[PDB]
């Protein structure tokens, strides 16, 4: 899970 | 193209 | 007033030699894609139907084509157990996607054309990065094949349906289930898709059935019956370009048009000489384009004039  | 009936779907 | 549609045959399009799977046009409205059982993709004109080019390099049947945002690229979904990304102009394959363990059946871009999602016989949801063309997650997803895969309006929800009787909504960046929509029994769910406001979800059962569905509070709205639909996985739309219409093939050889809101047949198109696997609504102007399967292998394009 990453933050664009 | 396993789209284009039931027979592969239960296989 | 909301008049019925008057869906007229204006082309009839030749050169498939097998079954073709799916239809789709081009976001810019420019052009159609098709792919078949032949293992090749073709492009046409959306509007005229003229044959443009086939774009070939599957090493067996393709059950699936979508374009990006941009109208320049496709993706396939090929028995071969591979999808391929496709430069439009070119013909060329840019990257193929390895990773399934079974036929893919269903492919989609996300808005932004980063990533492809893809589901499969072998029960997963893939999600891809379209410039390396490495898959990002595999997503255990249902419990029989795959049947369709769509990302909502920002690319942040994947809406699949499965065999297994369950449609389901995934985070994109996280790959974690949302939610689970099932009813009142679990016939197989055979084609999902995010409506164009992206309020909805469109959702076809192998019982004869269409259902509208409010997925933010996981209810069923409206049901579409008339058509005959028990075994094929049968794409199905919303028409939006003119008269609030749903649009799905069927299984004795028409296209069905219904009134979204009332549920009535408002028209029933008659040409086709087999299984009406996949409709296609254009994205601005009142055309459909629909396709079947072996004894039949060509592409219609319909015209209204609202
Ligand atoms: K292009
Ligand atoms: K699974
Ligand atoms: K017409
Ligand atoms: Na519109
Ligand atoms: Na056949």
């Amino acid at each position: 899970e990453a933050k664009p | 193209s396993a789209r284009a009936x039931v027979h592969l779907r239960k296989s | 007033t909301p008049v019925k549609p008057n869906y007229a045959l204006k082309f009839t399009l030749a050169g498939h030699t097998k079954a073709v799977s799916s239809v789709k046009f081009s976001p810019n409205g420019e052009w159609l894609a098709s792919s078949s059982a032949d293992k090749l993709i073709k492009i046409w004109g959306a509007y005229d139907g003229k044959f443009e080019k086939t774009i070939s390099g599957h090493k067996l049947g393709i059950s699936d084509v979508a374009w990006s945002s941009d109208s320049n690229l496709l993706v396939s979904a090929s028995d071969d157990k591979t999808l391929k990304i496709w430069d439009v102009s070119s013909g060329k394959c840019l990257k193929t996607l390895k990773g399934h363990s079974n036929y893919v059946f269903c492919c989609n871009f996300n808005p932004q054309s980063n990533l492809i999602v893809s589901g499969s016989f072998d029960e997963s949801v893939r999600i891809w990065d379209v410039k390396t063309g490495k898959c990002l997650k595999t997503l255990p997803a249902h419990s029989d094949p795959v049947s369709a895969v769509h990302f909502n309006r920002d690319g942040s929800l994947i809406v699949s349906s499965s065999y297994d009787g369950l449609c389901r909504i995934w985070d994109t960046a996280s790959g974690q289930c949302l939610k689970t929509l099932i009813d009142d029994d679990n016939p197989p769910v055979s084609f999902v898709k995010f409506s164009p406001n992206g309020k909805y979800i469109l959702a076809a059962t192998l019982d004869n059935t269409l259902k509208l569905w409010d997925y933010s509070k996981g209810k069923c709205l409206k049901t579409y019956t008339g058509h005959k639909n028990e075994k094929y996985c049968i794409f199905a739309n919303f028409s939006v370009t003119g008269g609030k219409w749903i649009v799905s093939g069927s299984e004795d050889n028409l296209v069905y048009i219904w009134n979204l809101q009332t549920k009535e047949i408002v028209q029933k198109l008659q040409g086709h000489t087999d299984v009406v696997i996949s409709t296609a609504c254009h994205p601005t102007e009142n055309i459909i384009a629909s396709a079947a399967l072996e004894n039949d292998k060509t592409i219609k394009l319909w015209k209204s004039d609202c």
